[PDB]
């Protein structure tokens, strides 16, 4: 399971340049991907999303017709064809990986990221930061617009941790479930709007920026993003 | 209605839909040979000449895929397992030759000839294999034409009013044969003699297989 | 209303009746199989030809009482009933097309068995009876067709000549060539003993019987229309007859299966 | 000697038929008979999973009462989604020929096995994304009938060997090996408490094993023909199976006899499944006439028909929760029964 | 294959030892289980179609 990234680099404004990201160690065709940017000391933000077998395809509001994705699944590789780029287009694009269907994680593993130095639901993070000590238990909250537990019964909320110098990793999916090789020490439950992540002792690992993302509705809007101070 | 991911788990359900049409497509493009052969009479010998358990054989004839399963190795209860072939295009039988005249040697009461009869008499008119056909196949007939002169047939027919003539002699296992098909308005038994050494046991199959086909292609088209 | 009409009543009333509760359980039969998964194109085709069926006895009571009277109705009923006709007559050229290709080409029918064939092949039936039919009322447009002026006759009989020239000759040609095919195949091939062989020729035979006797009074009444400048008075048993073919075929395709 | 041991079996033999004769105070019928009956236990086909292009020869719910896995002659082994009729795994497997399929306690795999004579663990929880085979169990000399997961590393396999067999995923090596049986065994049962297992057989017998010391217990007999299935009641202090004499029977795990027998005049097909319900009191059954006619655990009356298939009902099981009885069957399509209100 | 009839004849021998219960003893359990659960259990008593999963 490896998400080598390659075309990112220095870039004129307007110019144009394609992403492309390369898939091994699983089955890329089965698995769904998306395209998570990351400005510079700031959240991340959904770019763009391609299917299981290229079939809906979905861009953000900010990128809507100006971006373009494609895969190749004969090369095991994907596309994001960058048209047209402005200044606010620099971030630390990051390939990230997801399969859907009962009982999977989305969004488990991603990818090393590359960067471009050239309705919506609101979630809001109460404290951008918060001092932690060891052996103490933090419980860092959300907010959500509208409610995110659908009549299915699942509150969709995936929360990510962003280690310094590293890409950021799945902590618990739907709220409620811990995604795989995640320590026990997570935590996280609450309703539709109350939101919550309920952290045992700190180690020296969970040091970094957490975010919540919701779901619901697929513009796929992050949450402002809390730092752990060690 | 649905969620966002719970629209991409249809999409997901879809893509293997397709899948299985597909696979289930190609599964139909192709011809399914049970081998119910007997003891030490057949399985073994025509195996080879169309190029634990289970041991499916293919082989490709006239851009024709066959699929061949040889049962014969296994050695449980036949009437439990029996339904899961049902739906097959032939069943290709094989009885020995010379088996006329030689006893069964774990039975030693009766000769071996017999118990493929009995074994053919249970497959011919078994209530599953009432439409499938039968490619009868009579091997090792090269051992039948010197032994049928120096042993009588009146070891295993007493009743056959002939000489030592082989083809007197084998007009009878012929006739003797198709008298235990029982649902003679369903399915016909493609009997057929073959030696060892010779090439068209490929052939004879393909040409027995087509006629399966166009009866299948008859129920299809409103006609039989 | 009397003696010839009389007839045709009674003819149309026993063919609606006898036709109908067949074509039910012919449709319902159909359904089931195209339900089923790997469908044959002849599935598909007969199952389109059973809508059609339906679609020209749905419409038979306008005919029936006009036997012994409403408007445009009468304008709509005709052109339902015509295109139904010709949509028949082309689904038959296609099932035979299919029979004769599914008895002389065996291995390859069973390896390419898409049933795009015959989805596309009765569009095609559709589309020609159909667009023809609704493109010739449209330039008509821009009793209840009974009785036609000495200029409108004059219009009609070409366009009756063309249309059944397109409409019937070809798809009678097709269905007689592959039928005759598929008996020579069938009669020529070492196969199953003759309680199958004779079976399928009979009803092969049978079948072509029923289309060129039931499609040819109202085709031969177009020639002779066209040759003697005057509409056939015997037009209504033509059609008659074509509605026989629509009753009677649920039991030869479907019914004459079981039995 | 062997006379004699021929004699002394005899006479062990009538022992136990007298201690079951002086213990069989009375029967089912006549103390459960002031009971009142179910009623008319009418069911409709709320889901109509249609995926599979074959027969369908086995099936199982998972743990969570929603997943669920059905075998079938195409190849294939699906795994459904029984809420939404959504295909979760679509897992080609290696012999088209299958007859059994289990799905793990934990839910993180499913094995499969057929006149292959080889039990396939599946790997469902996997990093790739992709399902594959964790290991494929060889050892069997006959065809595999029943495969039911103790643990995720234990399955019990019951095979045509007329012997039944403990496997640890891991190694990969029969720990133990049921041995006893005259007939091919067809189908096994895990109790409740995971620690007995019983395997109806041809030899229309069926033993009570014991998994930690790998022995048969008791022997229960009664049925004339092929014990095609069996169930294990919820209690875990009986079982029901069922035979080709179309005469389903339960059997008391104390008591060590037949307790009841649900035979009806019309009924003449054989029984290709049983199965309990959440009160051990609804005794589904699924016959050979593309009926599966509800039978009352204590009053042995007809309570419903569900003819819905067009084929014989291969395999039919109910959920760990009770909402749902699915009744594949050979016509290739599954079907969710449920009792509306 | 006198040993093998010697363990034939010794399977019996355990099965004989079982201290079978009354039938009658045996039938309480049954009844009371299917009585004690039969509101818990869904199938007997069908759910209304506000719980039940299968719409
Ligand atoms: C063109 C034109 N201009 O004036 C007139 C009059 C026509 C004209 C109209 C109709 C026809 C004509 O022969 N038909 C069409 C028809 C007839 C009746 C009702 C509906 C329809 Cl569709 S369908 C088949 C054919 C038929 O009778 O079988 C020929 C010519
Ligand atoms: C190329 C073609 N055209 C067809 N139709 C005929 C009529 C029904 O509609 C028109 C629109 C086109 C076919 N119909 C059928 N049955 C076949 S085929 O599957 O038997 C077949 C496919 C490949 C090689 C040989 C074959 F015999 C087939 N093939």
């Amino acid at each position: 399971v490896q998400l080598v990234e390659s075309g990112g680099g220095l870039v004129q404004p307007g110019g144009s340049r394609k992403l492309s990201c390369s898939a091994s160690g699983f089955a890329f065709s089965s698995f769904g991907m998306h395209w998570v940017r990351q400005a510079p000391e700031k959240g991340l933000e959904w770019v763009a999303y391609i299917s299981s077998g290229s079939g809906t395809i979905y861009y953000a509001d900010t990128v809507k017709g100006r971006f373009t994705i494609s895969r190749d699944d004969p090369k095991n590789t994907l596309f994001l064809q960058m048209t047209s780029l402005r200044s606010e287009d620099t971030a630390m694009y990051y390939c990230v990986r997801s399969i859907y269907y009962y009982g999977s994680s989305p969004f488990d593993f991603w990818g090393q990221g590359t960067t471009l130095t050239v309705a919506d639901i609101v979630m809001t993070q109460a404290t951008s930061s918060v001092p932690v000590t060891p052996g103490e238990s933090v419980s860092i909250s959300c907010r959500s617009s509208k409610s995110l537990l659908h009549s299915n019964g699942n509150t969709y909320l995936y929360w990510f941790l962003q280690r310094p110098g590293q890409s950021p990793q799945l902590l618990i999916y739907r709220m409620s479930n811990l995604a795989s090789g995640v320590p026990d020490r997570f935590s996280g439950s609450g309703s539709g709007t109350a939101f919550t992540l309920t952290i045992s002792r700190l180690e020296a690992e969970d040091v970094g920026v957490y975010y919540c993302m919701q779901h619901l509705e697929y513009p796929l809007t992050f949450g402002a993003g809390t730092k752990l101070e060690l | 209605t649905l969620s966002a991911e719970d629209k991409a788990a249809v999409e997901r359900s879809k893509m293997i839909d397709r899948n299985l049409r597909e696979d289930g497509e190609k599964a139909a493009r192709e011809v399914k040979l049970l081998l119910l052969g007997a003891g030490e009479s057949g399985k073994n010998t025509i195996v080879k000449q169309m190029k634990t358990g289970i041991v499916e054989t293919h082989f490709t004839f006239k851009d024709l895929h066959f699929k061949m399963f040889d049962v014969g190795a296994q050695r449980s209860e036949r009437k439990k397992w029996i339904h899961c072939f049902e739906g097959v295009t032939a069943i290709i039988f094989c009885v020995a030759l010379s088996d006329y005249d030689l006893v069964l040697a774990e039975d030693e009461e009766m000769n071996r000839m017999h118990a493929s009869m009995k074994l053919f008499d249970s497959i011919c008119n078994n209530k599953w294999f009432t439409d499938t056909s039968i490619i009868l196949f009579l091997n090792k007939k090269d051992l039948f034409e010197e032994k049928i002169k120096k042993s009588p047939l009146t070891i295993c027919y007493p009743e056959y009013a002939g000489s030592n003539t082989y083809e007197e002699a084998a007009a009878y296992i012929q006739c003797q044969f198709e008298d235990l098909n029982k649902r003679k308005d369903t399915k016909e038994i493609y009997t057929h003699f073959t030696c060892s050494t010779d090439t068209k046991n490929v052939q004879f199959v393909f040409d027995a297989v087509t006629d399966v086909i166009i009866k299948n292609n008859l129920k299809d088209c409103g006609l039989f | 209303p009397d003696w010839k009409s009389s007839l045709i009543l009674m003819a149309y009333i026993i063919i609606f009746l006898t036709g109908l509760p067949a074509n039910l359980l012919a449709l319902r039969a159909f359904v089931g199989r195209i339900r089923q998964p790997q469908p044959a194109p002849v599935h598909i085709l007969l199952l389109s030809l059973t809508l059609a069926d339906l679609l020209l006895l749905l419409l038979l009571p306008f005919k029936i009482i006009e036997a012994a009277l409403p408007k445009v109705v009468c304008a709509l009923t005709s052109f339902g009933f015509y295109s139904s006709i010709y949509c028949s007559t082309w689904l038959l050229a296609g099932i035979s097309i299919e029979r004769y290709l599914g008895v002389a080409f065996p291995v390859q029918y069973k390896l390419s068995r898409r049933p795009l064939y015959g989805v596309i092949a009765a569009l095609v039936a559709w589309v020609m009876s159909f667009g023809h039919c609704t493109i010739v009322i449209i330039v008509q447009y821009l009793t209840c067709y009974e009785n036609f002026t000495d200029n409108q006759l004059d219009v009609v009989l070409p366009v009756r000549l063309e249309l059944c020239l397109v409409l019937f000759f070809i798809p009678m040609a097709v269905t007689i060539f592959c039928y005759w095919r598929f008996v020579w195949i069938m009669l020529s091939q070492p196969l199953v003993g003759a309680q199958r062989r004779r079976r399928a020729v009979g009803l092969a035979v049978v079948t072509l019987l029923n289309f060129l006797v039931c499609f040819g009074p109202y085709n031969v009444s177009h020639l002779v229309g066209y040759h003697q400048r005057k509409s056939p008075w015997w037009r209504s048993i033509a059609v008659v007859f074509s509605s026989l073919n629509a009753s009677l075929d649920p039991l030869l395709f479907y019914f004459s299966s079981s039995v | 000697e062997l006379d004699q041991l021929r004699q002394e079996a005899e006479q062990l033999k009538n022992q136990i038929r007298d201690a079951r004769k002086a213990c069989a105070d009375a029967t089912l019928s006549q103390i459960t008979n002031n009971i009142d009956p179910v009623g008319r236990i009418q069911m409709r086909t709320r889901r109509t999973l249609r995926g599979h292009l074959a027969k369908i020869y086995a099936m199982h719910w998972g743990t969570d009462s929603r997943l669920l896995v059905s075998a079938s002659q195409d190849g294939k082994l699906i795994i459904w989604d029984s809420y939404t009729t959504n295909k979760v795994h679509a897992i080609p497997l290696r012999s088209s020929w299958v007859m059994t399929c289990a799905y793990a306690p934990s839910g993180n795999y499913v094995a499969c096995g057929g006149l292959d004579n080889i039990c396939s663990i599946y790997n469902l929880k996997t990093r790739e994304g992709n399902v594959r085979v964790s290991r494929e169990l060889a050892g069997h000399t006959g065809y595999l009938s029943c495969c039911r997961f103790l643990d995720d590393n234990q399955i019990v396999t019951s095979s045509g060997d007329t012997t039944c067999a403990l496997w640890d995923i891991e190694t990969g090596q029969q720990t133990t090996t049921f041995t006893g049986h005259t007939g091919d065994v067809m189908s096994l049962s895990l109790a409740p408490d995971t620690r007995l297992f019983v395997s109806g057989a041809c030899d229309a017998s069926a033993k009570l094993w014991d998994v930690r010391e790998g022995m048969c217990r008791q022997t229960f007999t009664g049925h004339e023909s092929d014990i095609n299935a069996i169930c294990f009641f919820p209690n875990g202090n009986a079982f029901a199976t069922g035979s080709d004499d179309a005469t389903c029977r339960l059997f008391d795990l104390r008591a060590d006899q037949e307790l009841m027998t649900y035979s009806h005049d019309n009924i003449i097909c054989g029984i290709t499944s049983v199965s309990f319900s959440k009160s051990g009191r609804l005794l589904l059954a699924g016959y050979d006439d593309f009926n599966c006619n509800v039978w009352d655990a204590l009053k042995a009356d007809r309570a419903g028909v569900l003819a819905g298939h067009d084929n014989r009902v291969s395999c039919l099981g109910v959920t760990d929760d009770g909402m749902a009885v699915a009744t594949g069957s050979w016509d290739s399509f599954l079907k969710i029964w449920n009792g509306s209100s | 294959s006198i040993a093998q009839a010697r363990k034939l004849v010794e399977q019996l021998k355990m099965e004989a030892n079982i201290d079978r219960i009354k039938v009658s003893k045996a039938a309480a359990d049954l009844m009371a289980y299917c009585e004690a659960h039969a509101k818990e259990d869904p199938l007997l008593t069908p759910v209304p179609a506000s719980e039940n999963p299968f719409r």
